[PDB]
């Protein structure tokens, strides 16, 4: 079986869990995924109650690995306090600038994905599953689609799964280049075979989701914690990293480092540590300027020392490290953050439909040095207000980087005004 | 405008797949796409009758997702990641190699109808940067060299 090339990312682990495997560049297919004793959670799992399962992934502290760290036990709760049918979805949409980190887990561990998208339906009373994978993923679909029928094929998918009763099919959906179909409510319109656009929230997807039923979401890196909660037990689980935000997390490296690539680390290191200790520090062993967080956030040089985890004060997010070093200029950088959102809003928002496209234009002007005065006001007005009526997400963090530069960079932009 | 039998037939496997025909909207068009080297907007009314959709909820899902292609035909799409890593490690370098090969600007396609650079978004492979894609294949930019050995696979 031949799939498209892929180049192939360096990973290393400090854990041997979700890269236990797929720290190795290749597919790894059925028997060497059972040689592990893997689909042996699954069979734990159908032998507990679907409510036993959502208190272990609750117990186990597990947050959204999507960005936003939602409990994801907690999260499955809602959805079963709600009348089925109900669906499950995997987010394979993975476009954030900066992330690859859920490619990892689908081009060379799929049957991890799978298993935990087999006992995360059976939990919360899914038969039909989804996996919604970005367009520009094509060797990700592939791959998928052929293991899916090898699990089948064992019969860990399908009709009366291992004798238990429990039915479930998984349907592969590609995406077709919309960064907003990433959104979960605009992922599920995207299922539902429309236009990408995000509906208003709440209701969330738990309560009204695939076609008005309760829907959870949940990103592939999630889901592929959830076989080992079931193998190890959630207290297990729990001695990973800080007690409060544990387990295993997948960090994806990139920029100026001497070793960019995926890293498997626990949530008690410091973003220092994941480039110095082990992104093997930076090229030509520059200053390092900033870190983008993909195009959400930009930390300095001065917030290096901060733990990479979901505390008020931790790092968050994806876990996504862009390193720049002192060389690199932070109004190009911007620049760059700015045509990212020009390209992706949906347009559904007028503030952001418009704000979106104006930041880029002036930033542009900006850096090539044709700006106005009226601009440079324009552009500082606009940063402020892409926001304004937004219903999701992209339009609330649009100018959040950006701002962020011009708070911690002021003499470079101030270079820029005089230009 | 009439599909012809092997196309229309693989239409019918994706249309089948979902539990609801107008889920495989995007699977249909990317094999439409794939079959033809762009979206022929001939092709969209019997899509729409396939998918028992109005055709303007066919012409509104075309136009919002970016690797449609309704204009230009092309046997081989270079899609370029214009975004920030791959900005910062080198994409103006492979945008002028692809230049110097293929005598091409992102946006053009080669006379012969073979080649489109396609600049896009983040690509997902940012540890690799620059990244390109030719079709469905991915790939890191290494040099001129490396990448004119690579475009030759491409017939
Ligand atoms: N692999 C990638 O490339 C990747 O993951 C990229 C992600 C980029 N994103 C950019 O915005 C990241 O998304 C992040 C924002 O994403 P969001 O869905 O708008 O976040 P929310 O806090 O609304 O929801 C988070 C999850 O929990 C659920 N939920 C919240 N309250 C609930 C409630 N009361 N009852 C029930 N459910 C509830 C909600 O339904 C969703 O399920 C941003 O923090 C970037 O970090
Ligand atoms: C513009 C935008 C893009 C997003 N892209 C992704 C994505 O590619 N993958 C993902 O899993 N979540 C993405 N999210 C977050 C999802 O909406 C959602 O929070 C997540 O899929 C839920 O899974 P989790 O609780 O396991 O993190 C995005 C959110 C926004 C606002
Ligand atoms: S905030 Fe922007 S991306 Fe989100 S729904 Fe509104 S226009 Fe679309
Ligand atoms: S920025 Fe180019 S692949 Fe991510």
């Amino acid at each position: 079986r031949s799939y498209p090339a892929i180049p192939r990312i360096y990973a290393e682990t400090t854990l041997n869990m979700l890269l236990k495997r797929a720290k190795k560049p290749r597919v790894h297919s059925i028997d060497e995924y059972l040689k592990d004793g893997g689909y042996q959670a699954l069979e734990k799992a159908l032998n507990m109650s679907p409510e036993e399962i959502i208190d272990w992934v609750d117990k186990s502290t597990l947050r959204g690995r999507g960005g936003a760290g939602f409990p994801t036990g907690k999260k499955w709760k809602f959805a079963v306090q709600n009348p089925g049918p109900r669906y499950f979805i995997c987010n394979a949409d993975e476009s954030e600038p900066g992330t690859f980190k859920d490619r990892i887990i689908i081009e060379r561990d799929p049957h991890l994905l799978i298993e935990g998208i087999i006992i995360s339906s059976y939990a919360i009373g899914a038969n039909e599953a989804y996996i919604y994978i970005r367009g520009e993923y094509p060797a990700g679909y592939y791959i998928l689609r052929d293991a899916i029928e090898e699990a089948k094929k064992k019969g860990f998918l399908g009709k009366n799964i291992l004798g238990s009763g429990f039915d479930l099919e998984i349907y592969v959906a590609r995406g077709a280049g919309a960064y907003i179909c990433g959104e979960e409510t605009a992922l599920i319109e995207s299922l539902e075979g429309k236009r990408g656009h995000p509906r208003l929230k709440p209701p969330y997807p738990v309560q009204k989701g695939l076609w008005g039923k309760p829907t959870v979401v949940n990103n592939v890196e999630t889901i592929a914690n959830v076989p080992f909660i079931i193998s190890m037990g959630w207290e297990e689980y729990r001695y990973i990293g800080p007690s409060d935000y544990a387990g295993p997390k997948l960090f994806p490296v990139s920029g100026k480092v001497k070793k960019p690539g995926v890293y498997e680390l626990p949530m008690n290191t410091t973003l220092r540590e994941v480039i110095f200790k082990y992104a093997g520090g930076t090229l030509g062993n520059k200053k390092v300027k900033a870190v983008f967080s993909g195009a959400l956030d930009c930390f300095s040089s001065e917030e290096l020392d901060i733990p990479m985890d979901y505390s008020p004060l931790g790092f968050g997010g994806t876990g996504t490290v862009i390193v720049l070093t002192e060389e690199d200029d932070i109004v190009e950088a911007a620049l760059k953050i700015a045509e990212f959102y020009e390209h992706e809003t949906c347009g559904q928002c007028t503030p952001c439909r418009v704000g979106c496209y104006e930041q880029a234009n002036l930033l542009e002007k900006i850096y090539k040095g044709e700006a106005t005065e009226q601009d440079w006001e324009g552009f500082d007005f606009v940063n402020r207000n892409i926001q304004p009526t937004s219903i999701c997400g992209l339009g609330a963090v649009a100018g959040r980087l950006i701002r962020q530069t011009l708070e911690k960079f002021p003499e470079e932009w101030e270079k820029y005004r005089k230009k | 405008f009439e599909f012809p039998e092997e196309l229309k037939t693989k239409l019918q496997e994706h249309i089948n797949y979902f539990p609801k025909k107008r889920q495989a909207i995007l699977l249909c068009l990317h094999e439409i796409q794939n079959y033809y080297g762009y979206i022929p907007p001939e092709s969209l009314k019997p899509l729409a009758d396939m998918l028992e959709l109005p055709l303007n909820h066919v012409e509104g899902v075309v136009a919002f997702y970016d690797m449609f292609d309704r204009e230009d035909k092309a046997k081989y799409r270079i899609r370029v990641c214009v975004s920030i890593v791959c900005h910062l490690m080198g994409t103006n370098k492979l945008l002028k190699a692809l230049e110097n090969i293929l005598g091409i600007k992102p946006g053009e396609v080669t006379p012969d109808g073979k080649f489109k650079i396609v600049p896009v978004q983040c690509l997902g492979a940012c540890s690799e940067a620059p990244v390109f894609m030719v079709n469905d294949d991915e790939y890191k930019f290494e040099s001129e060299v490396q990448l004119n050995e690579i475009l030759s696979r491409y017939t």
